[PDB]
């Protein structure tokens, strides 16, 4: 279902220009503006915050997606433990970007936050496995990439909103 | 929306459905095919 | 015109009805068909300027011509598109904003079929004479 | 298992093992009648010799053979022989054992050739095609549930007509609301988009999906409108179930690449492939 994101393998020019070329290729494929989203990140010495689609925020050091409430429910907990668990170091980079839809799918590319950051892309699926066919789409998008590495052998099944943990892997690339 | 055999969905208006006549012609042809299969059966070049 | 509001044709045969908001400005309109959330821009333009009508007229002409084409060709096995998506040898085809249809029953994609009506008919807001051209690229 | 039938082919194999060598010596029974074109005739001899290699292949044929042996040797067949002389005048039954099989096998051809029917008419020769008893529905439900790994359920909250839902490996459940006997007017969705257990308040219709299964729903409607045989509604619903079973994988993509559209499926020919091409 929720396919994992991928690092921006394409790196031959300006990151902004690279994202622009990727979006131009996507438009050449043929899509429509489905809005713009973001992916936040806040580390606390290591609970890593997150936000995606979208009326719900998430934060987890190592858990199977314990988030089912809005940021307010979580931000209040953080503010309450201002000296107990508040270990907010230098603000972790957070990406953003528009999202388009070729056909019956969704695409989303990321952006840099401080400037020397990545601009990776993320895609998902609509089935419940089936990692083979979804790769073909990316074959039409770029060259060899997207190793995936999902939580295989679980279907704790279908990885519902657990892909944010995979998003943490993208945060590891720094 | 309508599907005869192959998911041929088309949109239309209040009083424009003359495709029915085309369906009648195709049904006539298919009936010729069927009766040929009944009684020497020619190929399926219809 | 009519009793509730006015009426304007787009072709020379039904479509493109426009009425007025009896409680405010920005008189609405609705052409039976497709392309939603796009006519709203036309609505805004008429509400603001009320002068620029003929560009939307030509646009609606193109749109409904292509719509009629597709609605009549959608009985045989085919598929529609908006461009050939490959201008390899930009020498054979030439023209303007056009349409294109393809087919499966003969083969996957041996030869597409790009077609365009002869827009801007002489002294005729309609009847673009529907020019036809065949191509044999692969 | 049923691999024993393979040994039958092996029989024919060793048959050639005889014929081959005969075909050898027969070829040596006479010389060149009139070549006049080439000396491949002698090579022709070696040609027959080549077929002798087939014999070695027979020995290879045993590699795939010998899967496993079944318990209780003799398979309860000669138990009748253990009877006294009184039982021996009984082989007749065994003969019928084959005969009955032949019967079925005969029908296996006959019914097959019955496919080409000759019913020039089907009316003006008589009734109540709609099944009166509200128990044959449960019978068909049980027959369908006899199929493994494919669960079927039904509640029928609307009334006399039949209403049912089916689930598969994925969450692409199918809701079929049809008349008393034959299946018609069904729909499909995926991932709780229908949730026809207690949708809103009950097994709702909602006539919707996110533009992925709609084509599959239309194709299933077409299949229902096409498989409506004049009689034997059980056969009709069984064919419908078999057709539905063909989507349990959604993995392959022949006669095209897996990028033509959202998905690909139209198997009325007992085999799925790239859609929008038939």
């Amino acid at each position: 279902v929720t396919c994992v994101s991928q690092m921006p393998v394409a790196e031959g020019k300006s990151l902004q220009q690279t994202v622009e070329l990727l979006t131009k290729k996507l438009e050449m494929l043929g899509a429509e503006k489905q809005g713009t989203f973001c992916v936040d990140c806040e580390t606390y010495h290591g609970k890593l915050m997150y936000v995606m689609h979208y009326p719900l925020s998430c934060f987890a050091l190592f858990e199977n997606g314990p988030c089912l409430i809005a940021d307010t429910n979580f931000d209040v907990l953080m503010v309450k433990l201002k000296g107990f668990f508040q270990s907010a170091k230098a603000s972790k980079i957070e990406t953003r970007g528009t999202r388009y839809q070729y056909c019956d799918f969704l695409v989303k590319v990321g952006t840099v936050t401080m400037g020397p950051s990545a601009r990776g892309i993320s895609v998902e699926v609509e089935y419940g496995d089936c990692w083979s066919l979804l790769l073909e789409f990316l074959q039409s998008f770029l060259g060899s990439h997207a190793p995936g590495a999902p939580t295989v052998f679980g279907n704790a099944v279908y990885g519902p909103a657990d892909t944010m943990i995979q998003y943490m892997e993208l945060f590891n690339k720094i | 929306r309508v599907v005869h055999r192959d998911g041929r969905v088309i949109m239309l208006s209040h009083q424009e459905q003359e495709l029915q006549d085309f369906l009648l012609s195709q049904m006539s042809q298919h009936q010729v095919h069927a009766v040929q299969q009944l009684a020497w059966q020619v190929l399926s070049f219809s | 015109t009519a009793l509730p509001a006015l009426i304007v044709p787009i072709l020379e045969p039904e479509c493109l009805h426009i009425f007025v908001d009896l409680h405010s400005g920005m008189f609405q309109l609705m052409l039976y068909g497709l392309d939603p959330a796009t006519l709203e821009d036309m609505e805004k333009s008429l509400n603001d300027d009320m002068k620029r009508i003929i560009p939307w007229i030509q646009q609606l002409k193109f749109w409904l011509g292509q719509q009629r084409c597709k609605q009549s060709i959608k009985h045989l096995p085919t598929i529609t598109t908006e461009t050939l998506q490959l201008a390899n040898y930009s020498t054979h085809p030439i023209g303007s904003l056009s349409k294109n249809k393809l087919f499966i029953k003969l083969t996957r994609l041996p030869q597409y079929y790009i077609v365009v009506e002869m827009l801007e008919v002489p002294n005729k807001p309609t009847q673009l004479s529907y020019n036809y051209y065949f191509m044999s690229v692969s | 298992g049923v691999n024993l039938e393979a040994f039958s082919q092996a029989i024919s194999a060793i048959q050639a093992l005889r014929s081959s060598v005969s075909r050898v010596f027969d070829c040596l029974k006479d010389g060149m009648r009139n070549k006049e074109t080439l000396e491949g005739r002698e090579k022709a001899f070696i040609a027959n010799f080549q077929d002798n290699l087939h014999s070695v292949n027979r020995d290879l044929n045993e590699l795939e053979r010998l899967s496993n042996l079944v318990g209780k040797p003799s398979e309860n067949h000669p138990l009748h022989n253990s009877g006294l002389l009184s039982l021996d005048p009984y082989s007749q039954l065994l003969q019928a054992y084959k005969w009955s099989n032949k019967l079925q096998y005969h029908a296996g051809l006959a019914s097959g050739l019955l496919n080409q029917q000759s019913l020039k008419r089907s009316a003006n020769q008589m009734t109540t095609l709609v099944l009166p008893p509200q128990y044959v529905d449960d019978v068909i439900s049980r027959i369908d549930r006899m199929f493994p790994e494919m669960s079927i359920h039904l509640s029928r909250p609307n009334g006399t007509s039949a209403m049912l839902l089916v689930t598969l490996g994925k969450v692409l459940k199918v809701i079929v609301v049809m008349r008393s006997l034959f299946i018609d007017r069904t729909i499909v969705k995926g991932y709780n988009e229908s949730v026809y257990t207690e949708d809103g308040k009950l097994d709702i219709w909602s006539k919707s999906s996110y533009q992925v299964f709609q084509k599959v729903t239309d194709h299933a409607t077409t299949a229902l409108l096409h498989y409506q045989l004049p009689q034997m509604p059980d056969v009709v619903v069984r064919s419908f179930m078999t057709w539905l079973r063909s989507y349990i994988k959604l993995f392959q993509a022949p006669c095209q690449r897996c990028g033509k559209f959202l998905q690909d499926g139209l198997p009325p020919t007992w085999r799925d492939f790239r859609t929008l091409e038939a």
